[PDB]
């Protein structure tokens, strides 16, 4: 997977956000890890096979 | 008696940066709308530069 902090340094341009505030300025920015990006590809391969 | 490889007679003389810089300086000219206003502005600033 592309990682977090090079993925939302590059998602932090697009929408011209301010310094250190990131997760507060836009709620745009919650809940993106690694651990849920896995666990949402499981839980719909899992759920339509069963 | 030595094959030598040659550049062209354009980049030789330095015209071929007179097609160029008439290239984006009508891209910086356009203006365009799928993008955001301050896309805009970064792309024709640092095409200024040059």
């Amino acid at each position: 997977l592309v990682s977090t902090e090079a993925q939302i340094q590059k998602m932090s341009q697009d929408l011209q956000l301010e310094a250190l505030t990131i997760q507060s300025e836009t709620q745009f920015l919650t809940g993106i890890n690694s651990q849920a990006a896995n666990d949402c590809f499981k839980t719909l391969i899992a759920a339509m096979l069963s | 008696g030595v094959l030598n490889q040659v550049l062209n007679d354009n980049i030789r003389n330095g015209h071929v940066v007179n097609q160029l810089m008439e290239a984006l300086m009508q891209l910086s000219r356009q203006q365009f709308p799928t993008m955001p206003v301050d896309y805009k502005r970064s792309i024709q600033r640092g095409i200024l530069l040059l």
